[PDB]
């Protein structure tokens, strides 16, 4: 499944860290969605959904005002793994759409595994940012 | 971000 | 995680446009994600054309099948259907990013979430095909 | 073998069959005033099959299309000979000639049921053709 | 069929 990252590297203080929280904050609401929603109704995933795209917007603003600071270098790697988040939230989206369009058929069933695959997407993305933005702040000091 | 927000106002 | 045996060898092929189909659409998308790393736009926006012209060529004949086929079989494929229109759908969302993000680091993520989708669909032909031939041995008996 | 729940070609057969039956089976005591309408009957229930063939055509292969043109040409043709039958009946209705008149109607009735299966069989090796039978 | 066929059977 190819290419990994070593665990988030120790050298780096992580107390003050808002990308490191908003990461985990952002895993965390799909951990939320992508282990309930099998049993519930478009009158809970839906907002379960909203919740996962507020993590979001929050990580992205949090890394909005972090960039500046970094290597004005890294920049352009760092906005586009923010983008890429962007559209994997917006394939959840998609997917939700369509798991409401399609209620009690076969294909509810269907279009709710492509949202906990979608998901699974935007939380192994958010993790990768991170992942960027820490060989941004090695960079800026060595 | 405006059309993150786009996305978001879809939801509520 | 999943997988299927090959289609029933108690079946015909020789008349069974269904099954052309299935192939041509699986060739169209094989071609593609055989040329798309390297392509340009103008390159890879024709391929998934093809895709689709292959997948409307496919829903058309199954339309014409599906009045041979018992009633109780109608609505898995009427299903299945409408799911490869999602999977056209999904790829094409993603041609489209990666047509935006052309001169930058993302044209090769998006052509990478092209192929998925692209085989997706293919899959799930292959599926589909699978129900329409179980309706077939229904139907005789 | 084949599974005839909405088999709407082999529901109107068997109606067109079981058309021309009650036909054959009512004629000989009865008048041209009950035998028209029989003869009635017989048409609608061919009209109704041959429209029902003309809409199944499209789902089966081309190598086909002709023999199923040509047994509904069939078809209308008996139904044909038929009611030039039942006419010349009723012009010697109370006639030396009356009876074997009647004998060439049912003659025809039964040309008719015996090609209307005939296209049935047709159309089912039609069918089994493009449901890939082997 | 069989039973199309025992109609057919009732003509002859």
């Amino acid at each position: 499944p190819q290419e990994i990252s070593p665990p988030p590297t120790a050298n780096l203080d992580r107390s003050n860290d808002k990308v490191y929280e908003n990461v985990t904050g952002l895993v965390k609401a799909v951990i939320e969605m992508s282990s309930k929603i099998q049993p519930a109704p478009p009158e809970e995933y839906v907002p379960m959904v909203k919740e996962v795209g507020l993590a979001l917007r929050t990580l992205l603003a949090t890394v909005d005002e972090t960039i500046p600071l970094l290597p004005a270098s890294t920049h352009r790697e760092i906005e586009m793994a923010q983008k890429l988040l962007n559209s994997d939230l917006g394939e959840l989206i998609n997917k939700m759409k369509l798991a409401q369009q399609y209620v009690m058929t076969s294909l509810q069933q269907e279009y709710k595994k492509q949202m906990l695959t979608a998901a699974h997407a935007l939380a192994v993305d958010a993790k990768n940012l991170l992942d960027v933005i820490d060989q941004a702040r090695l960079k800026m000091l060595g | 971000l405006s059309e993150l927000d786009r996305l978001l106002l879809e939801l509520n």
